[PDB]
DNA sequence: TCGCCCCCCTTCGGTGCTTTGCACCGAAGGGGGGC
C-alpha cells in the first residue's frame, strides 16, 4: 500500500533538464521477473504508463536477493542523480550493538518494500521515465514513470528515512519506555515490559505503521533470540558478529588483498589484536586491481596471527549506564595500536584499532594521543560520554612531553597500566648547553638547478668536514649536516644550525618518519647521551656559523 | 511586521557543514530547547530536501547553570551579504576600552521577535544527532532572526536603539556596544555600584524582551632582554637571533658589535666578557623595546589576526596584528583554575579572553592562528567554550626559534 | 551496468610559506559492513 503521507517537494539542479538514456539488453529471466513486478507495481499504483510526450528515459535492470528466490528491481539513474538537487542526508552514522542496553523483551521488525510505499513528488515523476525491453526486437519497450521512491535514485534513502521518522514520532512520544532503533526499514524494538504487554505494543506499532501504508510481514518479524540485526547476533546477555570468512588463496591479487584488509577491519570491532599494516603495505605502489602481488614474509606472519585470533570465539556485552566506561590501549609496533572498551574486567563491549600515519614525522606519544582522540569520539557516538583511560605510558613521560612540546596537548583522566611495551620518549634535547661537550657548527646548502649540494661542519675543538651531495634539496643538505655532526661526535654534543626547518622537525622529538634520512637521524639521537641543539640566523656573520657557511662554499 | 530582503554574496551558496558528535547531556538540552522553540514558532521542522546545514552544540556557564544553544553560523556569516554595504552595521565606540568595568549581557533572545526573510530561512538549517544513531538526525530551520547570525544585530539595529535610548539617556557616561548577541556595557563606578546599574539595564530589557571585565588591567607585554652579570657564547647567540628577529618590527636595532664578540669557532659555554661597545649596543636596544613602535594604526577595513604561543607553567603570549610585524597589541595570558594541567582548556580560555579584548577595543574578533593540532582542538574545545560568539581560526605548527615573547 | 550511510588504507592534488620543496589536508580511488 502507498502511504497517504504527503510528498516531499524535490527539484532538479538549476539549469538542468531530465535524463535521456536508451535501454540495454537483459536476460529472459530478468525481463519476466521485472514484468511480474512491473504489472504488479502498476496495479498497486507504484508506476504508471507514459508515452512519447515525456521525452526522458533511463535504463533498468534487476539483481537477485539474499532471500534466494526474490528479485530486486533497480533503474540506472546515474544521470538523473547528477542533475537532481543535493540533499542533506539524515543518516548520521551506524548504530552499534555495544550501545544497546539489556532489555527484557526484544523484537526486530522490517517494513517490506518501504521505498515503494512512499509517494514521489508529482511534478518530479516525469523525470523517472524508463522502458522495459522484453528481449531484443520482439517489441519496443513499454514506458513507465515512478509514482513512489525508486531504488537507485539519489533522494530515495533520505525521503524514506525522513518519512519513517515522521510516522514513528507519534508512537515514540506515546511510548518513551520503548527504544526503537530505526535503520532504513529495519526496526529494533526493546522494552522492559513483560512479553504480554510488549507484544501488545508491537501489534499497536504494526497497526500504526499499516495505517500509514507500511506493511510488516511475519517473514521479517523476529521474536526470539538470537535476533539478526545490522550484521550481528543479539543474545539476551551478549552479542556476536555474523561469521567472517576470510579469503584463502594460493595466488593473491591487489583486489584480493583489499578485500582481506576490509574483512579484518570489520573483525577488529570485537576481535582484539587484529593487525593489517604488513598486508596493507602490499597495496602500496601497485597499479592494477588484477596485478598479482606475492605476500612478503611479514604479511604471511601477520595473516597467520589474525587467523589464530579469528578462530577463537568472541562476544561483546551490552551497555550498563550505571557503570563507568573504561578504555585500555596497547602498543603493537610500527605505529599500530589496539584497544578494548569495557565496564567490568574481561567483558568487552567492543574493541578496535588505530594505525593511521599522520604527518611525515611523528612519535609514539603523538600517536597515542591520536588513538585516545579516536576512542573519545567513538565513545561519544555510541554512548554519549567519554571513557576513563588506562594507558601504557608513565605520568613522568607524559609530563615531560607536554612541558617540552610547544603545541597545546592533553589527555583526559587516565591511569597508568604496565603492559609492555610502554610508550616512551626515545630521547630528550637538553634545555641548556652541555659543559665539556664538543660544539658543532653545522650547515648545508644545495643549488636548485643543479641537484648538487654540500653538508659539513666546524668545531670548537678544531674539527671540520665537508661531503658532496648529489640529487638533493636545500632542506636535505641541512638534515645531512646535522646527520654528520651526530655521526662524528661523542655521546654528548652541542649543535648549532641555521635551519628553522631542521630544528622544527628534531625539536618535536620524532621516533619514526617516512623519510629514511630523518629515520637515520632519529637512530643517532637515540644512541646519544645528551644533545643540546641551537639555532642562529644565517648569513649574519656569527662566529662558528660564519666559518662553516664559508666552508660549505 | 514585514521582513528585510536578505541575500547571500554573489556566486556563493548556503552552508553545508556536517554535524559533529554530541554528549548525552548536550543532545538532551538541544531537544528540550528546540522542542520549545518549535512550539513558539521560532523554528520549524524540515526534511532532507533542504540541502543546507550548520553544526549545533550547547554551552553551560557555571554562573548560570542552564544550557545555552549555540549554532556555529561562522560559514553562513561569511557568505551573508554585508550590511555595511546596505546601511545597517553597528558603529563601535572608542570609549568602551576606557571604562574600568565592562559587563557582558546575552541579549540574543530579543531577535526572536522579528521574522526572517522567507527565502533566506533555508540557509539556517541544523541537525540534532542521536546517541548510537538510534534515529536519523532531526532538522530545523529558523523562522526568526537567529542567534549567532551576523544579520540579526543589523536588522534589529533600529529596535535596540529605541529600547536602549532611556537608559543611555539617564546614564550618559555608561557606554553600551552591541556585538552579535552581546551587549558590552562599561562604566567607571565602584565594583558593586556598577553591578547594580547592570541589574537595572537587565530589568528595562525584560520590560520588552557574565563576569566583570577590567580593561585598565590588560597590561601589554613587550619584548624583554635577559639581565645577567656573566654572559656565555650561547647567551649572546640567543641574544643576537632575538634582536635580528625584532629588526623586522622595530627601527634601528643593530647586532654588528654583538655579532663579532663571537668571532671564531667558540665553545657554547665559554663566558665572553662584554665590551664597552657591546654594553653600548645592548642597553640601547633594550630602551627601544622599552617603549613601543611608531606608525602602527588600526585599519577597520582589514581583518584582525591573533597569534598565540604556549610558554609553560600556565603562561600564554599573544600578538594582534593586521599586517605582519606591525602589532596593534602584544600580551600575555595567565592561568586560572589552579591545577594548570589542561593545555586545551587554557588555550580555549585564552582565545575567549583575547577575542573579548578585540571586541571591546576594536569592535570585532580576530582570526586566530592556534598552536595546536586540528584534531586535538576539535576533540575538546566545546567543553570549555562560554561565549555566544565563535571567532574564525586556523591551525599552525610553528616551532619556536627564539622565545621572543619570553 | 543502482541508491544513501559509517569505518580503514592509499593516492593525488590544491594551498601557503617572508618556499623553489615541503608539510598539511580534503577528496577520491579501493576495500569492509548496514538497509
Ligand atoms: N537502491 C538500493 N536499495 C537497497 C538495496 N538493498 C537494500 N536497499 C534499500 C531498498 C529497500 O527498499 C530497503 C530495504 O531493503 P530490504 O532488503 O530490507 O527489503 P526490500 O524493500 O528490498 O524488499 P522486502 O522488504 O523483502 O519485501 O533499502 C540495494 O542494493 N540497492
Ligand atoms: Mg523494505
Amino acid at each position: 500500500p502507498i502511504s497517504p503521507i504527503e510528498t516531499v517537494p524535490v527539484k532538479l539542479k538549476p539549469g538542468m533538464d531530465g535524463p535521456k538514456v536508451k535501454q540495454w539488453p537483459l536476460t529472459e529471466e530478468k525481463i519476466k521477473a521485472l514484468v511480474e513486478i512491473c504489472t504488479e507495481m502498476e496495479k498497486e499504483g507504484k508506476i504508471s504508463k507514459i508515452g512519447p510526450e515525456n521525452p526522458y528515459n533511463t535504463p533498468v535492470f534487476a539483481i537477485k536477493k539474499k532471500d534466494s528466490t526474490k528479485w530486486r528491481k533497480l533503474v540506472d539513474f546515474r544521470e538523473l542523480n547528477k542533475r537532481t538537487q543535493d540533499f542533506w542526508e539524515v543518516q548520521l552514522g551506524i548504530p552499534h550493538p555495544a550501545g544497546l542496553k539489556q532489555k527484557k523483551s526484544v523484537t526486530v521488525l522490517d517494513v517490506s518494500a518501504a521505498f515503494y510505499s512512499v509517494p514521489l513528488d508529482k511534478d518530479f515523476r516525469k523525470y523517472t521515465a524508463f522502458t522495459i525491453p522484453s528481449i531484443n526486437n520482439e517489441t519496443p519497450g513499454i514506458r513507465y514513470q515512478y509514482n513512489v521512491l525508486p531504488m537507485g535514485w539519489k533522494g530515495s534513502p533520505a525521503l524514506l528515512q525522513s518519512s519513517m521518522t515522521k510516522i514513528l514520532e507519534p508512537f515514540r512520544k506515546q511510548n518513551p519506555d520503548i527504544v526503537i532503533y530505526q535503520y532504513m526499514d529495519d526496526l529494533y524494538v526493546g522494552s522492559d515490559l513483560e512479553i504480554g504487554q510488549h507484544r501488545t505494543k508491537i501489534e499497536e506499532l504494526r497497526q500504526h505503521l499499516l495505517r500509514w501504508g507500511f506493511t510488516t510481514p511475519d517473514k521479517k518479524h523476529q521474536k526470539e533470540p538470537p535476533f539478526l540485526w545490522m550484521g550481528y547476533e543479539l543474545h539476551p546477555d551478549k552479542w556476536t558478529v555474523q561469521p567472517i570468512v576470510l579469503p584463502e588463496k594460493d595466488s593473491w591479487t591487489v583486489n584480493d588483498i583489499q578485500k582481506l584488509v576490509g574483512k579484518l577491519n570489520w573483525a577488529s570491532q570485537i576481535y582484539a589484536g587484529i593487525k593489517v599494516r604488513q598486508l596493507s603495505k602490499l597495496l602500496r605502489g601497485t597499479k592494477a586491481l588484477t596485478e598479482v602481488v606475492p605476500l612478503t614474509e611479514e604479511a604471511e606472519l601477520e595473516l597467520a596471527e589474525n587467523r589464530e585470533i579469528l578462530k577463537e570465539p568472541v562476544h561483546g556485552v551490552y551497555y550498563d549506564p550505571s557503570k563507568d566506561l573504561i578504555a585500555e590501549i596497547q602498543k603493537q609496533g610500527q605505529g599500530q595500536w589496539t584497544y578494548q572498551i569495557y565496564q567490568e574486567p574481561f567483558k568487552n563491549l567492543k574493541t578496535g584499532k588505530y594505525a593511521r600515519m599522520k604527518g611525515a614525522h611523528t612519535n609514539d606519544v603523538k600517536q597515542l594521543t591520536e588513538a585516545v582522540q579516536k576512542i573519545a569520539t567513538e565513545s561519544i557516538v555510541i554512548w554519549g560520554k567519554t571513557p576513563k583511560f588506562k594507558l601504557p605510558i608513565q605520568k613522568e613521560t607524559w609530563e615531560a612531553w607536554w612541558t617540552e612540546y610547544w603545541q597545546a596537548t592533553w589527555i583526559p583522566e587516565w591511569e597508568f597500566v604496565n603492559t609492555p611495551p610502554l610508550v616512551k620518549l626515545w630521547y630528550q634535547l637538553e634545555k641548556e648547553p652541555i659543559i665539556g661537550a664538543e660544539t658543532f657548527y653545522v650547515d648545508g646548502a644545495a643549488n636548485r638547478e643543479t641537484k648538487l649540494g654540500k653538508a659539513g661542519y666546524v668545531t670548537d675543538r678544531g674539527r671540520q668536514k665537508v661531503v658532496p651531495l648529489t640529487d638533493t634539496t636545500n632542506q636535505k643538505t641541512e638534515l645531512q649536516a646535522i646527520h654528520l655532526a651526530l655521526q662524528d661526535s661523542g655521546l654528548e654534543v652541542n649543535i648549532v644550525t641555521d635551519s628553522q626547518y631542521a630544528l622544527g622537525i628534531i625539536q618535536a622529538q620524532p621516533d619514526k618518519s617516512e623519510s629514511e634520512l630523518v629515520s637515520q637521524i632519529i637512530e643517532q639521537l637515540i644512541k646519544k647521551e645528551k644533545v643540546y641543539l641551537a639555532w642562529v640566523p644565517a648569513h649574519k656573520g656569527i662566529g662558528g656559523n660564519e666559518q662553516v657557511d664559508k666552508l660549505v662554499s | 511586521i514585514e521582513t528585510v530582503p536578505v541575500k547571500l554574496k554573489p556566486g556563493m551558496d548556503g552552508p553545508k557543514v556536517k554535524q559533529w558528535p554530541l554528549t548525552e547531556e548536550k543532545i538532551k538540552a538541544l531537544v528540550e530547547i528546540c522542542t520549545e522553540m518549535e512550539k513558539e514558532g521560532k523554528i520549524s521542522k524540515i526534511g532532507p530536501e533542504n540541502p543546507y546545514n550548520t553544526p549545533v552544540f550547547a554551552i553551560k556557564k557555571k554562573d548560570s547553570t542552564k544550557w545555552r544553544k549555540l549554532v556555529d553560523f561562522r560559514e553562513l556569516n561569511k557568505r551573508t551579504q554585508d550590511f555595511w554595504e546596505v546601511q545597517l552595521g553597528i558603529p563601535h565606540p572608542a570609549g568602551l576600552k576606557q571604562k574600568k568595568s565592562v559587563t557582558v549581557l546575552d541579549v540574543g533572545d530579543a531577535y526572536f521577535s522579528v521574522p526572517l526573510d522567507k527565502d533566506f530561512r533555508k540557509y539556517t538549517a541544523f541537525t540534532i544527532p542521536s546517541i548510537n544513531n538510534e534515529t536519523p538526525g532531526i532538522r530545523y530551520q529558523y523562522n526568526v532572526l537567529p542567534q549567532g547570525w551576523k544579520g540579526s544585530p543589523a536588522i534589529f539595529q533600529s529596535s535596540m536603539t529605541k529600547i536602549l535610548e532611556p537608559f543611555r539617556k539617564q546614564n550618559p557616561d555608561i557606554v553600551i556596544y552591541q556585538y552579535m548577541d552581546d551587549l558590552y556595557v562599561g562604566s567607571d563606578l565602584e565594583i558593586g555600584q556598577h553591578r547594580t546599574k547592570i541589574e537595572e539595564l537587565r530589568q528595562h530589557l525584560l520590560r520588552w524582551g557574565g563576569y566583570e571585565l577590567h580593561p585598565d588591567k590588560w597590561t601589554v607585554q613587550p619584548i624583554v632582554l635577559p639581565e645577567k652579570d656573566s654572559w656565555t657564547v650561547n647567551d649572546i647567540q640567543k641574544l643576537v637571533g632575538k634582536l635580528n628577529w625584532a629588526s623586522q618590527i622595530y627601527a634601528g636595532i643593530k647586532v654588528r658589535q654583538l655579532s663579532k664578540l663571537l668571532r671564531g669557532t667558540k665553545a657554547l659555554t665559554e663566558v665572553v666578557p662584554l665590551t664597552e661597545e657591546a654594553e653600548l649596543e645592548l642597553a640601547e636596544n633594550r630602551e627601544i623595546l622599552k617603549e613601543p613602535v611608531h606608525g602602527v594604526y588600526y585599519d577597520p577595513s582589514k581583518d584582525l589576526i591573533a597569534e598565540i604561543q604556549k610558554q609553560g607553567q600556565g603562561q600564554w603570549t599573544y600578538q594582534i596584528y593586521q599586517e605582519p610585524f606591525k602589532n596593534l597589541k602584544t600580551g600575555k595570558y595567565a592561568r586560572m583554575k589552579g591545577a594548570h594541567t589542561n593545555d586545551v582548556k587554557q588555550l580555549t580560555e585564552a582565545v575567549q579572553k583575547i577575542a573579548t579584548e578585540s571586541i571591546v577595543i576594536w569592535g570585532k574578533t580576530p582570526k586566530f592562528k592556534l598552536p595546536i593540532q586540528k584534531e586535538t582542538w576539535e576533540a575538546w574545545w566545546t567543553e570549555y567554550w562560554q561565549a555566544t560568539w565563535i571567532p574564525e581560526w586556523e591551525f599552525v605548527n610553528t616551532p619556536p626559534l627564539v622565545k621572543l615573547w619570553y
